Parts: structure tokens; C-alpha cells; sequence
């Protein structure tokens, strides 16, 4: 072991190697594994379908402004359109895979900053009228970030989000958010944000269109800075890797 | 079926017995402690001692 | 058939009883068991990971994520302090509502250590010395750094593995203490004074912020469970 | 438990213990005697009134409801769930995934309500809880063909005696209770999207017994669980902002602490 | 429990396990392994919450009969019979020939009346359910000479406690109870037809033991019954039609299941 | 006498309870056992036989 | 006479005694399970195997 | 245990066990067949019923609260402490570090009060005592949310059945009570000085359960205690003044024994 | 656990068994008499005799 700060990850057809990183952040303790035949209940054959299905999704881009709030994304979701992933999703019925987190954020040393990569099982959320609850198409965005704010919610639009950043939108303390595993970010000595997810769920096997299993936030708690006569412009990226993904159910598509 | 067990001291024995045929009738679990703090605290992949630096 | 007498106590009931029962629903047969990763054995499990503290909270910064960071500047006169509060968990307003501050709140007692972790979050080109002090109850907040620096402190200097970790020992004359506010029973204070002041070659941003986090140490108990006083119903929710 | 220190001396090499990098998702594990000096004692504590077996097994109160005497409707029902109270439900939202038994317990009261009749003397009254599971009969009144319970469960109990109890198996669909859900009902993804749409868990009725008096009575009866054989995975954050809908996790945002008068001050 | 299932390949051989005759009366022995490809899953289930032993043994009410106190006369009668009541009365009709024991249970229960009469204090009552076997004495009044009881059982109960329960044996004539009967009682071919032909069980009284009051008190009796060691034998078609007769077989003519608007709508 | 206190839940009547109880008749000698053709051991024999299905159910 | 018998597990012991002289006061077999379906499917003379063809 | 007698004969040594000297604080050891001629007898008695094990282990009353039921505010409290009776007080200060467990015990009582409804009929009552430690939830009527006692132990008892009775560990901050200190709270050595400055020890809650009735009813509790296994240190001269302040030792001078008309009259 | 101890006669035996879990619900220790007068009665450092004179 020479220069542990060096990591390189080969999963299927793509590689992303990074040269400055911290640790890698492993699950509760656990690596992603098929599922064994004493605790299965489905009657057919699962489809182990290829390399073909565990690879480098890299997902949409953004820019970290100097009043950004914060991201997320859910995850079994956002691959639904990329690749045979978003194929095999649709036309089974059932399927457990794991993920690969990975995050991208580069800046010179005379930029500042920090943010906190970290996943919660089973996310929700909290509309913004208090008699509804929150729409679809302001809970998930297809495979493009959703963002918080600064000012609450208002009262609007009786099914909107509400983006209230310090409390999550969850409901609890956003500091109590380092139990999930997790990865700073900090530009002073970081350069990336690796964290490998285990399938974490009460059934076996659950559906992909009708419940979402995580949802991966992004934070920063301390806002970017910079003198006079720097690139202004710093943008984040995330790649993705369904790892050991097996299916049930085969059927039409919808 | 009896067993004679150990009691709560502050630093004995006790007797026991089932009466029923299902095992939601028994008593708590109360006298079971483990502990393996290593799944939440240090879930990292390379193990780290705190001799070393933490980064190269 | 067998006589015999009944004591005192007996047609109660205590709310926490250790009794068999009958069984309403006979012969069945639960779903087997499943493993799934992460099983929470004990409630100290959750205690000793770490959590970041909103120490700067003031008038108006507890609406935003400004609650959270230390700021830290450049100044002249050497010797400026940077932050400080009382030690008290689940007592203090400031360690009050942590991962530590909400499972202390459970319960009545405690005895243990304590490990504050920082983090200089500045420019790669920022560099500076900090010193942190613990002085236990006789005559607090020592108010010039030469007061402070009589008692128990470390110093701590920026770059390269920047965070660092200081450990608040166990000293005091009994075996427990009150999670409640007791003038009996205090515990000390907390105090972080400039060693050395913040130097910056141009070009750079010269406020930089500061994260401090808490978590508990391997010698750590708690007992005499209660109920916390932080939820309150008024009616039940339709 | 808690574990002992060890006697520490002066050093001067460069083993360093306390500087280190928080990046890597990595809680420390420094000791009080790795960065100073200490003496050598031997911890006799215990960590046991803290783990989730004796954390969570004692009773507290979930529903209370009432149910007069005087017409054929006098019978009162109610819709299983735990998160009707603010004690209980924040001591279940500290993990995800739980499993475990319940011993019920029914403190039932009584009351008079004004008369004109000259005397009065009321027996003993007598109940009779029935508990009906999801897809079955129902009773509509108090005299109905439903209460002959050939195979439902129920529970006779005279007033002046201890009180009723009992138990109950791991009763559910999954491998463990799910307290958090995230996702619809529907696979067109419409309509219901809170925890409520795998929460069925049954109905439970009431009933008096006794023919009728002059009174008439009223009566009211109190819930208790107390989970006994506990498993929990997943812990999460505990609350912070009240509880405002039975079914949501609807809110209001607050402060996350209360506030003191600078930074400096203690 | 319930049996495994087997690891399938494809297959193009002349096994042909799914065409078959069905004018034989045999029914198939097809599982899915056979008519395709499928997994190996060890099945862990159990068939234990349908055998006989424990679908038919619990209590379920079968007739309340009730009594003033008023007269001399107040006592109540009743004949036995199980077919009184549609619950338990169909839960039988699945069998020919049954053999079991049984735990009687009687829920007594009370209830005032209007009077004139300036206070009133009425101590506990007690009862007395007596038991009268074919071709015995009989009582006529509340003050006879057949409450004796000199080889009858009787039951003593004062209000306020735990009900009365006892056990029964097999006590019949014939080597299994007969729950349907095809013939007459008449050698000549002539008169009853049906099912009460070889039905008489007894009789059942009740009476208030206390002298009087100013009230004066009514109560109503529940029987509960509970075959506890069954065997069964000669299973038959469950009922389409209600029933309108106690001791025949009598209905109306119903449709065989509700209507959808189409053979071919879902 | 043996001192000893009683739960909660005593003096009740659970429908579908399981103790024993005293004999109204005892020592009677019930007729001896007989064997006749057939016994239904269980309730999934019944629905292992097959029984035609009411498909084509309309208006009239 | 005590037997020390097996409960009802999802996937252990309890005692038992009789108190009484006639058989009716015991509780009920339910911890019994025998299963024949031979006698209701498949009551024909000639044995037939479903790979056979079932008339010829 | 205790000791013998032994036969002694004329002496005219210069054993001298008589004469000594008292200022070295040594209490003589001189038998009376020293002194003289005696016999020899042997004892028989027993030092039993004067150990500390069996002079302390009798329960006594220690506060008596009532609290009415007429009004939203009925519930009656009281803040836990042993020096509140002079019987139990004085038992107490004869030593100064102590060690024992409690027997609790409750003999809760009733009666009526003038009304002007037409006839009274009364159930019985239901209680209802709780204990809230210190730093903890608090109720300030009778239909409150701190009456739920989720982790609080409470107890239930209804009225006509034996009194309630439980146990209590050695619950303090430190290895052993003490009965009297010397010495303030604050470190500055201002304002209070007593004894109770290390004397919380909890609360003590009690309350009706039943709705209301015409009467209404009054309650008095009365209170138990019997400390169980004793260890006794340091013991001291008893007292000699009454007692007149709850958490001092304020007394008024009195003389040391009643008077004699002489010093040589008998 | 029981134990077949001895009883207070005036010049036999009898049973006891506990049924709790924790230690403060047994009984007191009445059957336990144990003395020391030398802490209290002659605390001196020298050890004095009482034939010799008290003070040379
Ligand atoms: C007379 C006996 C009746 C027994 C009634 C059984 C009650 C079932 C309790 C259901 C479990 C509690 C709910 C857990 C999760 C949820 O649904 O929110
Ligand atoms: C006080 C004890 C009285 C005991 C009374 C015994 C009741 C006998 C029950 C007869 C069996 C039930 C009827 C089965 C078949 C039928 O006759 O329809
Ligand atoms: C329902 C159970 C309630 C149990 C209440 C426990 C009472 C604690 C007793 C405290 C010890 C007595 C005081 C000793 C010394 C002092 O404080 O003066
Ligand atoms: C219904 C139980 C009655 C009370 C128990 C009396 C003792 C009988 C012997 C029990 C021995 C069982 C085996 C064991 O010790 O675990
Ligand atoms: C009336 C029964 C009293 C309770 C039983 C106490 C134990 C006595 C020993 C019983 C042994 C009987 C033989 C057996 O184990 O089956
Ligand atoms: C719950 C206790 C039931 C009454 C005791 C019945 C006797 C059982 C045998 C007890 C033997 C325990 C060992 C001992 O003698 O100390």
C-alpha cells in the first residue's frame, strides 16, 4: 500500500479513478450480495441479466452557487430511463440491486467549501398545505436535481414540497443527519465521495415504480468563496452503479 | 421446565417456569445485553488505527 | 384444596410489570425471520457517532444553516476568543437538541467522557494555530487566555488531516450527575482561544468558518429512565 | 459494562492520536488516556437500562373512547394504529424496521348522568371487547346478530375485578413492522402516498352488557401496549418539529435550538 | 407442511402430464414444476389453522332465553337443539357424522324494572340452571318439588363472578352423532320425516333462587357451546339458500352466484 | 395456606380459550369407537377435489 | 403424570398435568395433524401416473 | 447469647480490677465476680430484639394528603422526605449513615360530603398513585397528557380489596444517606445551609380515576415506609429538644431531666 | 433455590424460596446477629488489662 489517497473502481464497461479522495464508505458493514434461496418466496427463476446492467450511469449536472441550498435525487427512479436498466425495470415486475454512489466536485486551492454526501433509507416528505399530501412531479424529477430553498414554502400550491433546508423536509434535526452512512466534501483536502449501499428493506423483493428505496441529499453547510479573478463557475456531478441486480415477474411493458 | 438463573446485583438465584403453549405468554428478554458499536461508528472499508496519520 | 393467603399489591397494575399472559390467537405460526444490515442492540450505539453542534445561534442565525459554523477572521490584537459555552448535556442550550442532547433526555443520570471533534473548512492556503481549554468548576469563564490556559487545553494547528479531537475527561467527586440543571452537581466549561493569528497570502477570502461536532466516549452510562419533556400533545390527532 | 482506563507517562514521539481527517465518514475512537496523562481506574457501571429490550417495554396509554348507555347506539369502535399519541409515536420513530409482541391492558371506568327516577341501584356492569380483523363482519348496534363472536376473539369483564390482559403474536404481512414509508399504493403512482397505505391491522368494538338502567351509565376505556420481545434495524434521527396530521409527516419548520444572547456568552 | 418444488428443464420428450380424462372422477396431480420451468423453493408453511380439530373448537351462542321475576311462573325452559342459530348451524353442514365433547358456558346477566315502591336495595341473585334428561320429572312452578335435585345436576352461580363451565360427554345412542336424516320414524312410512325424528337431548330450566324484591329483577341466560375432540367423517357441500325451518330442510329456490354484465368483463 | 397474588386478565371468558373444567356426568362409558368409510383429517381435502365453475353467469 | 411436551414455533417446551378422573376434562388435541388426501382425489381402482396417458 | 458467671473465691492480692483511670476515654471492662464473691450461673438470654435488623424494620406513617374530588383541580401532591414525623424522625438520629431498602404501602380511605341530589349509589373507586422523579414531566389538573405515565411507575388499586405494597432499592447519589450535613450548597458559602440541600428524592402524585359522581367523594392517603435491610455507622446521642422546623435543627433550651425535691432525697 | 434453615426456639426448621428477579424483594435478614464492642468500648492504642494499674 503506496499513496492511499489514490482509489480506482472497475465495475463492468466503465472506470472512474480518482487521484485525491478520502476513505470509501461501506454500507451498514455489508456488501451487496444476491439473494439466497432460503429466504425467497417467488415462484419462478430470478434473471441475473448481465455486465450489461451494472455499470457507470452518470446522471445530470449542476452548479454550485454562492446561495445554493441543496439537492436529491431518488434512486431507484432516476435510472429509470438510462440504458437496460430502465428496460429490465419495466418489463419484470420485482428486483433488489445495490448501489455505488460516487460524487464529482473539483476547485482550485484558493476556493472554500464543503457539503454533505449522504443517503437515507426510506425517505419522506411533507407537503406543503397541511390537509394534502405532496404531488409527483414536485417529489421526483426525471433524473434532474431538485433543489431546496431558503424562504419555506409559502402556502403554495397545496401539494408543493416544502424546501425548508434546515429541517430537512424531513421533519427532524439536520444536524442528526450523520447516522445514515455518509462523506464530507471539503475542497481544502477532498476532491470526491464514495459510498457503497447495500439493499436495505423490510420484503425481499418490492416493486421499482410504486416505492423508492433511498434518496441521496446533498448539503452544504458551508457556502463556496472566492477573491477576484477565479473561475466562477463550479458545477457537481454523480455517477451511479446498480450493483447485483436480479429481477421477477416478467409481464408487458407500462 | 425450570431453570434457576441469575438475579440484578449491584456489585442471586431465581426460579422460573412456562405455563402456556405459545411463546408470546413468556416474560421479556430484559436480562440480554450485546453490544457491536463497529456498524454505525467506523463503517469504512480500510481499517484505520489511530496511530497513523489519517490520510497519508 | 391448597389454602393460602394473598399479600398486599396484589389485583394492581404496575405500568412496568414483568407477567405472563394468556394468548389471544393460538397456534400461530409468525412469518421466519429475515436479516437485514444494521440492528440497533442498544441505545449507547447511537450515542457515541458523531453530530455537528449549532453553537452559534444568536438572534436571528437559528433560521439557516448559519447556526452551525464557527466564523473565524484575521485580525490585529492577538488573543480574541472564538466561541464558548457551559458543559452540560441535555442542560445547555446549545447541546440540548444533538444526537447526544436527545437520548441524554431520556433518562436522569450519566457518567462518562466526552470527544469534540473540529474542522478548519478555509483555503488551501490558510493557515493558523487554535488552543482548547476545560476548566473545571471552581471560578469560570476565564476571561484573558492566560486564565484558561492554567487548566486542561491542546493545541491545534490547521492543514493536511486539519480536524482535531479533544477529549473532555470524567472529574467530578460523585459517580453520576443530573442531565437537569443542578447547582450541586455542575460540570465546567468549554472554551477555544486564538493561539496564533490567521495568515493568508492575497487573492484569498480571509473569513473562514469552523465545524464543531460532539459524541460520546467508551465510558459512557446512563439510567433512571423518564420521559422527555420536549413533545407536548394537545389533542389526539384526527 | 463500560471498560476500565490504563495509567498513561510523558511522551514525545510522533504517534499522535488526536490529529486526524473527519472527510472519511469516520467517528474517532480516542480515550481520555491517549492525550493526557491519567491515573488507573476500573469502571464497575453497567450499560443496561439502556438497550431496546428495557427501553421499550412498558405500557403507556394510546385511545381512549367512550360509549353511553342510553339509545341502540350507545357501542363505540376504533381503527388500529400507534401513531394517535405523541408519547409512544416519538419513542417508535427512533429506528425503521422493528418486531415485536404486545400485552393489551383495558382500564375501564364508569360515571352516572342525571335521572329523575326516585332510587337507583346499579349491579355490576359487564364488557364484552370484541376485536374484529380487517375484511369480516361488522355490528351496527347493540342488540345485533355480530356479537355471537363464533370465531372472533373477545373478552368478558365484570367492574371491581383487576383488569383484563393478554398477548399477541408477531401479526403482520412483511419480515418486520415498517414505521416509514416512502411511495404510493396505486402502480399508476396516484393518489395515497402516506404510511397509512399498509395499515389495516383490524377495528376493535365495545359494549355494554347489562340489559339497561335508570341512570344511565357512561363508561370510557384506555389502551395500553407494551411491546415485549423487540428488534429494531435502522436507527434514524429523532423528531423536532411537532406532530400535526395522524397519517402525514406534515410539519411546521422551526428553530432547531433555542437561543442565547451571543455566541461567547454561557 | 406444505411440500417443496422442484428444479425444471426444458423438456421435448412424450411425457405429456397435462392432458388427461376427467370422466374418470380422478382429479390431477399437476404441480407447476411439471407444465414448466420453474425455481427450487423449500416451502416453510404449515397446515395447522384449518384441520378440524382447530376450525370447529370455539364457543359461539346458541339460544337466550330469559325469565321475570314477577310471578310464580317466572321460570324459563328450553329444548336442546344445535339448529337455532345460522352460525353454528352451518359450520356443522359440512360433515355427515360428527363425535366430540362439549364445555357449556352460561353468560347470565340482569336488568330492573319500573315500580312505585319509595327505595330500593336488591342483594345479589343466584341461579340454579337445572338439567332435565328425556323421560323424567318436570317443574311447573317456582316453588315445586322437582327443584330438588336429588340425582339432576344444577348449577349454583351468584352475580358478580367468573360464568359457570363444565364438560359433557359422548352421550347419544348411536356410534356418531347425525346431523341429516333420510327416513321416517313410523314403521308404517307415515307422519314425521324429518331430522327431529331422532333428536330429543333433554331439556333445560332456570330459575331465580332468591325469595322477592320490589323491583323486580329480569335476566336473560346465553348458552355457549364448544366441541372440543371432534372427528368427522363424510364431508358434503356447504348451504346456497337460508334457512326458514328449524327442524326441515326447507328453502328457496336462488340463484347459484351473483351476475357480472358479460362472460367476457373483468 | 400458599400465599400467592393474581394477574390481570383472570375472571374472564375468552372465546376461544383452552382449559380444562369438571365432568356434569362422570364416570360414563361412551359407546365403543366404530369405523365407517371416510374421515376428513384436515380442510384442504376438501379443497384439493374439483368442483366446476359458474363462468358464464349474465343477465338471465 | 407430567409431560414435558413441544410448543408451536414460527421457524420450545411446556408442562401439562390432569387433574381430574374422566377424560372429558382434558383440553383438546389441536397439537395434532394427520393428513390423507387419497381417499377424496383419486378414489378409482386402476392406479394412474400422469405421465401415462389416462385412456389408452 | 450473652455470657456466663464464674464462682469466685476470698482474695487478698494486689489484683485491684477496681481502681482505674477514666481520662484515657476507656470504659472499664469489670465483671461483678471481680468486685466479689459470687456463684456460678449460666445465661441463657439472647441480644435478639435490639439489633439494628430487627429495632428499625417496622413500618410507621409518614404524611397523610387528601385531595377532593369536586373540582378540576382534586389531585393532591406531596414532595418525598422522612422528617416530617416526630415518631420516625427521632428513630433515624441515633446514627448518621444509613443503608436500606422500603416496603411502600398505601391505605387510601373515603367519605361523603353534603349534596342535594335524590338518591346516591356510589361504585367503587379506582386509584391511581404515581411517582414522578426529579427533572421530569408534571401534571396540573386531572384530565392532563402527564397522566399517560409511559415510563413513569404508577400504581392501580380499587377500593375494598388488600392494600397496595412494593419495594424500593438503595436509590441515592451517594454509597450511604446522610442524616445530617454540615456545610452549604452554593461554593461561594451563601444562602442555604441545611439538610436538604442533598435531599430531592422525587414527587408523589395521587388522583381519582373515576368521572364524577353526586356526592362527591373525599380521599385520604396515608403513607408506609419499613427499611428493610439496614447497615448503620457512626452513631450519636438522641435528641433531647422537640422538633419545630422540617429542614432545620432549630430547638429551644430546655433542661437536661426532670427535678428532684433534693439530692439526697430518694 | 430453597434452603431448610433453622427457626427462633425458646431453650425447628422450615422452608423459603424467592420468586423474583432482583434482590430487594426478598425478606429482611432478622436471623442475623453479629457483635463488636471494641470500636466504641476502648478505642486506647495501648492495650490496657485490668489486674495492672491503670496509669503506672
Ligand atoms: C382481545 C384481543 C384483541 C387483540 C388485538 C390485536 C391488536 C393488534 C396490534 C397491531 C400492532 C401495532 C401496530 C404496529 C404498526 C402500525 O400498524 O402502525
Ligand atoms: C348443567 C349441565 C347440563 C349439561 C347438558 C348437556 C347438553 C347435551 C348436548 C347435546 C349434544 C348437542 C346436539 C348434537 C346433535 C343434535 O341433537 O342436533
Ligand atoms: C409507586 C412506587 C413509588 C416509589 C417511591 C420511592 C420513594 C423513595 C424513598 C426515598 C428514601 C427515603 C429518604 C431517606 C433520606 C432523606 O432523603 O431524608
Ligand atoms: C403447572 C406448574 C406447577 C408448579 C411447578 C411444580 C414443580 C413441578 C416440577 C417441574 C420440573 C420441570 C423441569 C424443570 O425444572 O424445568
Ligand atoms: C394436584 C397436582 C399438584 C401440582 C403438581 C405438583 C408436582 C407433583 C409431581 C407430579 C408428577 C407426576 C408424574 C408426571 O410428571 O407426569
Ligand atoms: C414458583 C415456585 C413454585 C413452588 C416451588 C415448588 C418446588 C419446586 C422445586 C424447587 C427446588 C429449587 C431448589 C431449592 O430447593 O432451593
Amino acid at each position: 500500500g503506496y499513496s492511499d489517497r489514490v482509489r480506482s473502481i472497475t465495475l463492468g464497461n466503465s472506470t472512474i479513478t480518482t487521484q485525491e479522495c478520502a476513505n470509501v464508505v461501506v454500507g451498514y458493514g455489508v456488501w451487496p450480495e444476491y439473494l439466497k434461496d432460503n429466504e425467497a418466496t417467488g415462484e419462478d427463476q430470478p434473471t441475473q441479466p448481465d455486465v450489461a446492467t451494472c455499470r457507470f450511469y452518470t446522471l445530470e449536472s449542476v452548479q454550485w452557487m454562492k446561495n445554493s441550498a441543496g439537492w436529491w435525487w431518488k434512486l431507484p427512479d432516476a435510472l429509470s430511463q438510462m440504458g437496460l436498466f430502465g428496460q429490465n425495470m419495466q418489463y419484470h415486475y420485482l428486483g433488489r440491486t445495490g448501489y455505488t454512489i460516487h460524487v464529482q466536485c473539483n476547485a482550485s486551492k484558493f476556493h472554500q467549501g464543503c457539503l454533505l454526501v449522504v443517503c437515507v433509507p426510506e425517505a419522506e416528505m411533507g407537503c406543503s398545505n397541511l390537509n394534502n399530501t405532496p404531488k409527483f412531479a414536485e417529489l421526483s424529477g426525471g433524473d434532474n436535481a431538485r433543489m431546496f430553498t431558503d424562504t419555506e414554502v409559502g402556502t403554495s400550491n397545496d401539494k408543493k414540497v416544502q424546501t425548508a433546508v434546515w429541517n430537512a423536509g424531513m421533519g427532524v434535526g439536520v444536524g442528526n443527519l450523520t447516522i445514515f452512512p455518509h462523506q464530507w466534501i471539503n475542497l481544502r483536502t477532498n476532491n470526491s465521495a464514495t459510498i457503497v449501499m447495500p439493499y436495505i428493506n423490510s420484503v425481499p423483493m418490492d416493486n421499482m415504480y410504486r416505492h423508492n428505496n433511498l434518496t441521496l441529499m446533498i448539503i452544504p453547510f458551508v457556502p463556496l468563496n472566492y477573491s477576484e479573478g477565479s473561475s466562477p463557475y463550479v458545477p457537481i456531478t454523480v455517477t451511479i452503479a446498480p450493483m447485483c441486480a436480479e429481477y421477477n415477474g416478467l409481464r408487458l411493458a407500462s | 421446565g425450570a431453570q434457576v438463573s441469575t438475579q440484578k446485583t449491584g456489585a442471586i438465584h431465581y426460579t422460573n417456569i412456562n405455563y402456556y403453549k405459545d411463546a408470546a405468554s413468556n416474560s421479556a428478554n430484559r436480562q440480554d445485553f450485546t453490544q457491536d458499536p463497529g456498524k454505525f461508528t467506523e463503517p469504512v472499508k480500510d481499517i484505520m488505527i489511530k496511530s497513523m496519520p489519517a490520510l497519508n | 384444596g391448597l389454602p393460602v393467603m394473598t399479600t398486599p399489591g396484589s389485583t394492581q397494575f404496575l405500568t412496568s410489570d414483568d407477567f405472563q399472559s394468556p394468548s389471544a390467537m393460538p397456534q400461530f405460526d409468525v412469518t421466519p425471520e429475515m436479516q437485514i444490515p444494521g440492528r440497533v442492540n442498544n441505545l449507547m450505539e447511537i450515542a457515541e457517532v458523531d453530530s455537528v453542534v449549532p453553537v452559534n445561534n444568536t438572534d436571528n442565525n437559528v433560521n439557516g444553516l448559519k447556526a452551525y459554523q464557527i466564523p473565524v477572521q484575521s485580525n490585529s490584537d492577538n488573543r480574541r476568543q472564538v466561541f464558548g459555552f457551559p458543559l452540560q448535556p441535555g442542560a445547555n442550550n446549545v447541546l440540548n437538541r444533538t444526537l447526544l442532547g436527545e437520548i441524554l433526555n431520556y433518562y436522569t443520570h450519566w457518567s462518562g467522557s466526552i470527544k469534540l471533534t473540529f474542522m478548519f473548512c478555509g483555503s488551501a492556503m490558510a493557515t493558523g494555530k487554535f488552543l482548547l481549554a476545560y476548566s473545571p468548576p471552581g471560578a469560570g469563564v476565564p476571561k484573558n487566555r492566560r486564565d484558561a490556559m492554567l487548566g486542561t487545553h491542546v493545541i491545534w494547528d490547521v492543514g493536511l488531516q486539519s480536524s482535531c479531537v479533544l477529549c473532555v475527561p470524567w472529574i467530578s467527586q460523585t459517580h453520576y450527575r443530573y442531565v437537569v440543571e443542578d447547582e450541586y452537581t455542575a460540570a465546567g466549561y468549554v472554551t477555544c482561544w486564538y493561539q496564533t493569528n490567521i495568515i493568508v497570502p492575497a487573492d484569498v477570502q480571509s473569513t473562514c468558518d469552523i465545524l464543531c461536532f460532539v459524541s460520546a466516549c467508551n465510558d459512557f452510562s446512563v439510567r433512571m429512565l423518564k420521559d422527555t419533556p420536549f413533545i407536548r400533545q394537545d389533542n389526539f390527532y384526527q | 459494562r463500560v471498560a476500565d482506563t490504563v495509567s498513561s507517562k510523558p511522551t514525545n514521539s510522533e504517534s499522535i492520536p488526536a490529529l486526524t481527517a473527519a472527510e472519511t465518514g469516520h467517528t474517532s475512537q480516542v480515550v481520555p488516556s491517549d492525550t493526557m496523562q491519567t491515573r488507573h481506574v476500573k469502571n464497575y457501571h453497567s450499560r443496561s437500562e439502556s438497550s431496546i429490550e428495557n427501553f421499550l417495554c412498558r405500557s403507556a396509554c394510546v385511545y381512549y373512547a367512550t360509549y353511553n348507555n342510553n339509545s341502540e347506539k350507545g357501542y363505540a369502535e376504533w381503527v388500529i394504529n400507534t401513531r394517535q399519541v405523541a408519547q409512544l409515536l416519538r419513542r417508535k420513530l427512533e429506528f425503521t424496521y422493528l418486531r415485536f409482541d404486545l400485552e393489551l391492558t383495558f382500564v375501564i371506568t364508569s360515571a352516572q348522568e342525571p335521572s329523575t327516577a326516585t332510587s337507583v341501584d346499579a349491579p355490576v356492569q359487564t364488557q364484552q371487547i370484541m376485536y374484529v380483523p380487517p375484511g369480516g363482519p361488522v355490528p351496527t348496534k347493540v342488540t345485533d346478530y355480530a356479537w355471537q363472536t363464533s370465531t372472533n376473539p373477545s373478552v368478558f369483564w365484570t367492574e371491581g375485578n383487576a383488569p383484563p390482559r393478554m398477548s399477541i403474536p408477531f401479526i403482520s404481512i412483511g419480515n418486520a413492522y415498517s414505521c416509514f414509508y416512502d411511495g404510493w399504493t396505486q402502480f399508476s403512482r396516484n393518489g395515497v402516498y402516506g404510511i397509512n397505505t399498509l395499515n389495516n391491522m383490524g377495528t376493535l368494538y365495545m359494549r355494554h352488557v347489562n340489559e339497561a338502567g335508570q341512570g344511565p351509565i357512561k363508561s370510557t376505556v384506555r389502551i395500553y401496549f407494551k411491546p415485549k420481545h423487540v428488534k429494531a434495524w435502522v436507527p434514524r434521527p429523532p423528531r423536532l418539529c411537532q406532530y400535526e396530521k395522524q397519517k402525514n409527516v406534515n410539519f411546521n419548520p422551526t428553530g432547531v435550538t433555542t437561543t442565547r444572547s451571543n455566541i461567547t456568552t454561557t
